[PDB]
């Protein structure tokens, strides 16, 4: 299932190419990186912490969760 | 043939005459000079052999592709039959008036450069909806309306006949006419008549025929119906039994009624919306009209609204003599005796009486129809009334 | 007509998908500059 390039007539694989994804999938990717700080949302102060701890914390400090011996959410 | 517009007052005047005399005189000078040249030299040989050069440029195995996007600049993207997409150059001899996306274009074999176009079928829907001449009859077979027929003639026929009247004063004709009244009273017939008598392409549709069993097909049908009506010059549309599609629009409803409302919105936009409707008229019929949507029958959508009463005393005599017209009757036919009764008879009821009497006359082998047969048939037809007698009265 | 799907490496090398014909890994003729071509834009290529 890999993606390789072949000679046009001898049909001999000649190089490895990046995997193929449907263009629709690729368009879903972020490029602009919006700019809205955690100050712009007020009144949801518990929820913001919940989500930040759930999603971002594991990605940076994975050592904590490994130490407690818990899989993160 | 792509002649100049006088754009004088456009109404019989001296300026319309002088701009008109001028074009005639120039055409006269041109014709004289052309005839002189043709006598001086046929040019048939020169005009020929240009066909030969063209046919040389377009090789024998010309390929029928399918244009898909004109870059607006004598280039195109033409798709071969298999499905490939090429980017070819449009040559100089193709009549560009005939180039629109989706047209079957005629490409070169080795170079696929566009070198012609072809005609297409004329029956997306044109055949299925157009009614041609009405087999029933012309305006002769309709009697008793007089005023209503006059209204329709002024609404739909007169703006085609003599545009000067409306044009002189700066007022456009009414938009649409809605025919409303008790069942069996002459709506569909009058539409048929004004169709078979006028000179446009008249299209007919039943409302229940816009209730489609796939989502988003009713709106497509209405959009097409109003799409092949500007392709065809002046045109008329008559959506009969509209009640089945346009209803009061009660919101507390579930099911396919939402699709009905959505097609109604599409129609409501087509009749009077963002764009200009071009040259088309809309007639409609509804036995029950109190139940239509206010936005469908509002002034700018349907200006004229026509009531259709039953025959009263004498139109009954007229209709009877219209349908009994072609049948040998005995000399004892007390027609008035059948008409005098105030039985609230309807026009379709009169036709039913005529046919039933004729049929039993056939049953009894008798070469002629007798009054006794007509009265018996009348009793038999009225037998289809029913209901609760004391109740309500 | 061909639909570019990827532009790999800084060096021009373009994977295009000709509709219903084939899928190739081709380069830029001299007329087009590298900035003009992006991923996902229809492009025209020659028959040789
Ligand atoms: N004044 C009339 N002159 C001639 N025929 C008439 C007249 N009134 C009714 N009819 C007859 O009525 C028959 C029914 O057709 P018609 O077009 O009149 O129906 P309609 O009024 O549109 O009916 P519906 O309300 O059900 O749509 C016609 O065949 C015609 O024979
Ligand atoms: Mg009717």
């Amino acid at each position: 299932g890999d993606l390789v390039g072949v000679n046009k007539d001898s049909y001999l694989i000649l190089e490895t190419l990046p995997t193929e994804y449907d263009s629709r999938v690729k368009a879903m990717e972020v490029d602009e990186r919006p700019t809205e700080q955690y100050s712009d949302i007020g009144g949801l102060d518990k929820q913001i912490q919940e989500l930040v701890e759930a999603i971002v914390l594991p990605m940076n400090h994975k050592e904590k969760f490994e130490n407690l011996g818990i899989q993160p959410p | 043939a792509s002649k100049l517009p006088l754009v004088t007052p456009h109404t019989q005047c001296r300026l319309k005459l002088l701009k008109l005399e001028r074009i005639k005189d120039y055409l006269l000078m041109e014709e004289e000079f052309i005839r002189n040249q043709e006598q001086m030299k046929p040019l048939e040989e020169k005009q020929e052999e240009e066909r030969s050069k063209v046919d040389d440029l377009r090789g024998t195995p010309m390929s029928v592709g399918t244009l898909e996007e004109i870059i607006d600049d004598n280039h195109a993207i033409v798709s071969t039959s298999v499905g490939s997409e090429h980017y070819v150059s449009i040559l100089s001899f193709v009549d560009k008036d005939l180039l629109e996306p989706g047209c079957s274009v005629l490409l070169n074999h080795k170079v696929h450069a566009v070198i012609g176009v072809l005609m297409d079928d004329t029956d997306p829907l044109v055949t299925v909806m157009k009614v041609e001449k009405a087999p029933q009859e012309t305006y002769a077979d309709i009697g008793g309306l007089d005023n209503q027929i006059q209204e329709i003639k002024e609404s739909v026929e007169l703006p085609l006949t003599h545009p000067e009247y409306y044009e002189e004063m700066g007022i456009k004709p009414p938009k649409g006419v809605i025919l409303y009244g008790p069942p069996g009273t002459g709506k569909t017939l009058l539409a048929k008549a004004v169709a078979n008598q006028t000179s446009a392409t008249f299209l007919r549709v039943v409302g229940s025929e816009l209730i489609q069993k796939y989502l988003g097909d009713g709106p497509k049908l209405v959009r097409e119906l109003f799409r092949v009506a500007e392709e065809h010059a002046p045109s008329i549309v008559f959506i009969d039994e509209i009640d089945a599609i346009g209803t009061k629009r009660y919101d507390s409803n579930s099911g396919g009624e939402r699709e009905i409302q959505r097609t109604m919105l599409e129609l409501l936009n087509q009749l009077d919306g963002f764009d200009s409707r071009g040259d088309v008229k809309v007639i409609m019929a509804t036995n029950r009209i109190e139940t239509l949507d206010p936005a469908l029958i509002r002034p700018g959508r349907i200006d004229r609204k026509i009531e259709f009463p039953l025959p009263d005393e004498k139109t009954k005599k007229r209709i009877f003599q219209i349908h009994t017209s072609r049948m040998t009757l005995a000399d004892d036919v007390t027609l008035d005796d059948l008409i005098m009764a105030k039985d609230d008879l309807s026009g379709a009821d009169i036709k039913a009486i005529c046919t039933e009497a004729g049929l039993m006359a056939l049953r009894e082998r008798r070469m002629k129809v007798t009054n006794e047969d007509f009265k018996k048939s009348k009793e038999n037809v009225l037998y289809k009334k029913q209901e609760g007698t004391p109740e309500g009265l | 007509c061909t639909k570019i799907i990827n532009a790999d490496s800084e060096d021009p090398k373009y994977i295009i998908n000709v509709k219903q014909f084939a899928k190739f890994v081709v380069d830029l003729s001299d007329q087009v500059a590298p900035t003009d071509i992006e991923e996902g834009m229809r492009v025209g290529v020659d028959r040789n």
